[PDB]
């Protein structure tokens, strides 16, 4: 319904954090960004230079389909934090049983900077099948950003910084090549008394 | 082109 599913792939749950060991038994965890009436539909001409522009970017994933698996997900970030692990989890299900993969690409002027893939093995759940990414370690290149924003002294000149700031993380079918999922993240500072907030578009033409 | 000058709905600066 609001939900970034598609027609096979669904993502339940999708999270980004800092988890401190304060002591031996003790761990304090900081979410920075978190999912988990109808969804508004945004034009992907309007955020097509913002990614790479080649033979398996977004335009190229757009056009070859399906429609129904693009997004483009806007997020507040909450950057209110001070033994440190930087992780990403995120959990997915299908009807159906397959291999998927997740790969991320963070973006800076458009052009791609890093790369990662993840291979998940379905789980079988209750009839469902089940794709648990569990903390996935950041990469250097996001725990060093995340640190450079933070030492601006006013979040205008942290926001500024994100405007030519995005990541595309596109799921794929391993053995089909199907693009199961394809969500563009573009991203802001929260002034939310409320944690990190976001808004959920539909990509169309 | 600026974000907040770009053919987007007003709620993607519009924080909830």
């Amino acid at each position: 319904p609001r939900s970034v599913a598609s027609s096979k792939l669904w993502m339940l749950e999708f999270s980004a954090f800092l988890e401190q060991q304060q002591d031996p038994d003790t761990y304090n965890k900081h979410l920075f960004v978190h999912i988990g009436p109808y969804l508004e539909a945004v034009d992907i001409r309007q955020i097509y230079d913002k990614f790479p522009e080649k033979k398996g970017g977004l335009k190229d994933l757009f056009e070859r389909g399906p429609s129904n698996a693009f997004f483009l997900v806007k997020f507040w970030a909450d950057l209110n934090t001070n033994s440190s692990f930087y992780g990403v989890s995120s959990q997915y299900e299908s009807p159906e049983n397959m291999i998927i993969t997740c790969s991320t690409k963070v973006c800076s002027f458009g052009k791609q900077v890093v790369e990662k893939v993840e291979t998940e093995y379905a789980r079988y759940e209750n009839g469902h099948y089940s794709y648990r990414i569990h903390r996935s370690p950041l990469c250097e290149y996001m725990i060093n950003f995340i640190h450079k924003l933070k030492h601006l002294p006013e979040k205008y000149m942290m926001n500024s910084v994100l405007e030519n700031f995005t990541i595309l993380q596109v799921v794929t079918n391993r053995d089909t090549q199907e693009t199961l999922l394809c969500i563009a993240y573009v991203f802001e500072v929260s002034a939310s008394e409320h944690g990190a907030q976001h808004h959920i578009y539909r990509l169309v033409k | 082109v600026p974000l907040r000058a770009r053919n987007l709905p007003p709620s993607f600066f519009t924080e909830p």
